[PDB]
């Protein structure tokens, strides 16, 4: 009834919530590597405080949009992320960690006042537009088209989608809906040997052809995951809650 | 805030007050919701964050417009379109006569259009009660107070705490379901519909168990045939009394055959409960008009 | 760069659009009240010898402001005053001082009110004041006259200015299109010629594509002497405009 | 005999035609001056509670007189006065006495002048006073309403009366055609329905054939609040006409 309308609406809103793909080049003091470290650290903080995966995804979306129009010095990058996680928790969590907790995780590198002032600044810069579509939301929507449900597939899809958050190059240039579609297919193929189903092709209008470029990148990220400098997500997804899916070996080829 | 003249306090809340105000430059009459910012302890409240961010995506004639957000030093003001009173006070004013049925039909039709729009935009209101529903002299009714509202692109988790005053709370919530669905908004609207028709709360429970039992006494104690899964739900007890479902003709006497059918579909136990969109296509609304209310101002 | 500029003006006119149906969503004011306001702004421009461009800019500012802000009838003139003040500052070499704008309103508003409204309009328009106008497009079209004819230029400007008065139907046409119709209609009325091939190539607009706007403009032109608002007709019967408002319109366009 | 009468009215409306272009051949007076005169005759009709038919007849007499006689601007009102006097005598059960008509002219003319002009108009019109009008055709069309609707009838009459004000373009349409357009446009505005098949059979006019007149009438309707002449709008905001002049026109006819 309404999950068609909601998917449609999410497809409309994800085109509007886009950050600038090339923002990191126009940024004098910070780099993709530094962003990678920040996002990896946000994964830890989410595990430390038992935060929803959606909160992580929202926070990253907020950071990329903030950095798309604001120059930040390396010593303030973490303050942006903290404020972003704080705002994402307030939006998404039933009860978010208090502000003092967010000051805590930064090892007193920033003050309560700084964090609260950065919260105001990020709200201004984002113009209170916090309800951004994420890879998480599209995956959730796609999981309803599983014949039948498979928790190992869902956990691996979520693992790959979460890995996409770490590397701005190349994942900033793909829509959440597309990254979701690639993560779903890749997980589905790895666990059950099946492919992007015809029901999802009708729902999303994406073919396996159209997902190929993103699929290519995601497969390569999946193969290199054990060598990546950032490891918090692999560690997170070797837990029993996620069926240890970060230990599943990726296929060496995709046969497209 | 310099261009706004405070006219009078029209509402008190948890995080702040609501004033009737006038734009001194344009003459526009507005509702200003003031939020005091404790800038040591908490920052911008989660209620404001959700309310602002969700409401600015929701432009519809049956949803109160957020006109502006004046965010400053130590104050946050939300500027809204001004309406004339809430449905609760209108119901109280109409006690010795009822709201005429054509106006009830009109109001339910508009509330469903507002709700359908919310749901199509993945927003759950979660707090539909008569005092959160605003009316004007022209016969409009709109959804207000989105402080508890939530985006559900990812399913919204149930609380232990804080929610929907008891009387409009849906059975699944009382029986401790894990996730909200859009059905909870439809349930509340069913209760409000019945209340307008009968001039009394449908299920005025004193407590959670008392609230459940009042629902059971009217609608019958639900079983696995009526609601597949009930008996496995967290707060379900096999010791629950087994009451029989009574005639809707005695629960809502003034309603015709179509009105009864719509209400029963809105109060369906299994969250098979009619959608807002499906409710709008119901033959109950095949002669809806837009009467004007007698607002005793 | 005259090509670059036309191209850029064509880009920007699509972005500076107000909402075509804003007046319906507006509780206290009407098209007639807007007509009265714009007609008054024409007088003010004549009184203070302001450029035509200033008038066009001010009306663009008013429509965009009213597209997102509810205004009561008693404040409509304050919006126009602030708009004319801002347009003068943007376009005039030396604009009238603020006291001058307070005095043409017959002390219905204060200096503080006008200066506060100026701030509010800047906020609501987000300092985006360099809007394309019918005037700017006419000026660019006039460079494709073989050869120049001041009577055609004056009548084109007259018709273009008349389009400012009536939100219905002119809010639903782009300035470039209104300009094109005004140019053709003036050209046809004075010299019997039609929308030239050089402008067809430059603008991509055919006489077919201008037809809807042209038929409205022609109808406005025919009814100009009966319109309740007359400041533009009066202005264009001056020698500086070769008395073009006293010229007879064509009975048919033969399209 | 209602068929015989429609048939006969259709015959006579082709013969009572004034010259469509007479105002060009007229040295001292204009369409605007005619507009002012007709608007004034509406007031006089309201002041003396005269039938709508009397107004329509008087305007028919004025157009036919002016089709063959040059009149100076200072005598245009004397022609209208005599025309209204003659129309009242023809149509009213008891017309106002001649002294009444002399007084509504604010003693600008004498009793003798008015009575002499009456004689001259009778001579020039050759006593052919029983002219078909938009009013008569509307009345005949109203008998094909399934079922009757007084709001439609009032709005049809309002639009038909507006057509009297502007010689351009309405002098070039037959009363039967103006009536047809007014009926459809009113019917469409109030009830959303269109020119019915029963009237298509009776009149032979399709919605296609009414289109040119319909587009003019629609345009007049949209611009009515801006027209310099307002007596008809004021008249039709009365309860006797269900305030139909305050109704919003359709933005499109979807033809
Ligand atoms: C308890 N009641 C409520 C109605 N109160 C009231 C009385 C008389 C006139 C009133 N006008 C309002 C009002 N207009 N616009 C509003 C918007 C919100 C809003 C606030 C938050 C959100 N999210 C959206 C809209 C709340 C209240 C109002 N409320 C009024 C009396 C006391």
């Amino acid at each position: 009834d309404y999950h068609e309308d909601i998917h449609t609406y999410l497809r409309e809103m994800e085109v509007k919530c886009k950050p600038k793909v090339g923002y990191m080049k126009k940024q004098p003091d910070i780099t993709n590597s530094m962003r990678a470290i920040l996002v990896d650290w946000l994964v830890e903080v989410g595990e430390e405080y038992k935060l929803q995966n959606e909160t992580l995804h929202l926070a990253v979306n907020y950071i990329d949009r903030f950095l798309s129009s604001m120059s930040v010095l390396r010593g303030k990058l973490q303050l942006v992320g903290t404020a972003a996680m704080l705002l994402a928790s307030k939006f998404e969590e039933i009860y978010p960690p208090e502000v003092a907790e967010f000051v805590y995780i930064t090892d007193d590198t920033y003050t309560k006042k700084q964090v609260l002032r950065m919260e105001h600044l990020v709200l201004k810069v984002l113009t209170f537009d916090l309800a951004a579509p994420t890879v998480n939301q599209f995956l959730t929507q796609y999981f309803l088209h599983q014949q039948p449900a498979n928790c190992k597939v869902e956990s691996l899809a979520m693992f790959l989608g979460e890995l996409s958050l770490i590397d701005a190059d190349p994942y900033l240039k793909y829509l959440p809906s597309v990254i979701a579609g690639a993560a779903f297919h890749l997980a589905l193929y790895t666990v059950t040997g099946q492919s992007w189903p015809e029901s999802l092709i009708r729902k999303t209008g994406y073919t396996l052809e159209s997902l190929k470029p993103c699929l290519m990148d995601l497969h390569q990220t999946y193969l290199k995951a054990p060598q990546h400098a950032q490891q918090s997500i692999r560690e997170k997804y070797k837990n029993s809650k996620y069926h240890g899916v970060s230990l599943l070996n990726p296929p060496e080829t995709l046969n497209l | 805030m310099e261009n706004f003249q405070k006219v009078e306090k029209i509402g008190e809340g948890t995080y702040g007050v609501v004033y009737k105000a006038r734009n001194k430059l344009t003459g526009e009459v507005v509702a200003l919701k003031k939020i005091r910012l404790d800038t040591e302890t908490e920052g911008v409240p989660s209620t404001a964050i959700r309310e602002i961010s969700l409401l600015k995506e929701l432009n519809h004639p049956n949803i109160v417009k957020l006109l502006d957000v004046i965010h400053t030093e130590n104050k946050l003001y939300l500027v809204f379109e001004f309406l004339h009173q809430d449905l609760k006070k209108f119901m109280d004013a109409s006690a010795l006569t009822g709201i005429p049925l054509p106006l009830i039909k009109s109001y339910l039709f508009q509330l469903l259009q507002g709700l359908a729009f919310c749901h199509s935009h993945r927003v759950l209101h979660r707090d539909l009660k008569p005092q959160n529903l605003l009316i004007n002299t022209e016969g409009a009714i709109k959804l207000a107070d989105f402080g508890l509202a939530r985006a559900f692109g990812v399913p919204v988790r149930t609380y232990t705490h804080e929610v929907v005053t008891l009387w409009y709370r849906a059975p699944e919530i009382l029986l401790g379901c894990k996730y909200y669905s859009t059905a909870v908004d439809i349930w509340s609207l069913g209760c409000i519909f019945a209340e307008m028709v009968t001039r009394r709360a449908l299920f005025p429970g004193d407590s959670e168990i008392d609230q459940l039992f009042r629902i059971f006494r009217t609608l019958g104690t639900p079983d696995e045939v009526v609601w597949p899964g009930v008996t496995s739900m967290p707060d379900y007890k096999p010791s629950f009394p087994k009451w029989a479902r009574q005639d809707f003709s005695k629960v809502v006497p003034p309603l015709d055959e179509d009105g009864r059918s719509l209400l029963s579909q809105m109060l369906h136990y299994d969250p098979k409960r009619i959608s807002a969109k499906a409710a709008l296509a119901h033959p109950f609304f095949q002669d809806v008009t837009k009467p004007v209310p007698h607002l005793r101002l």
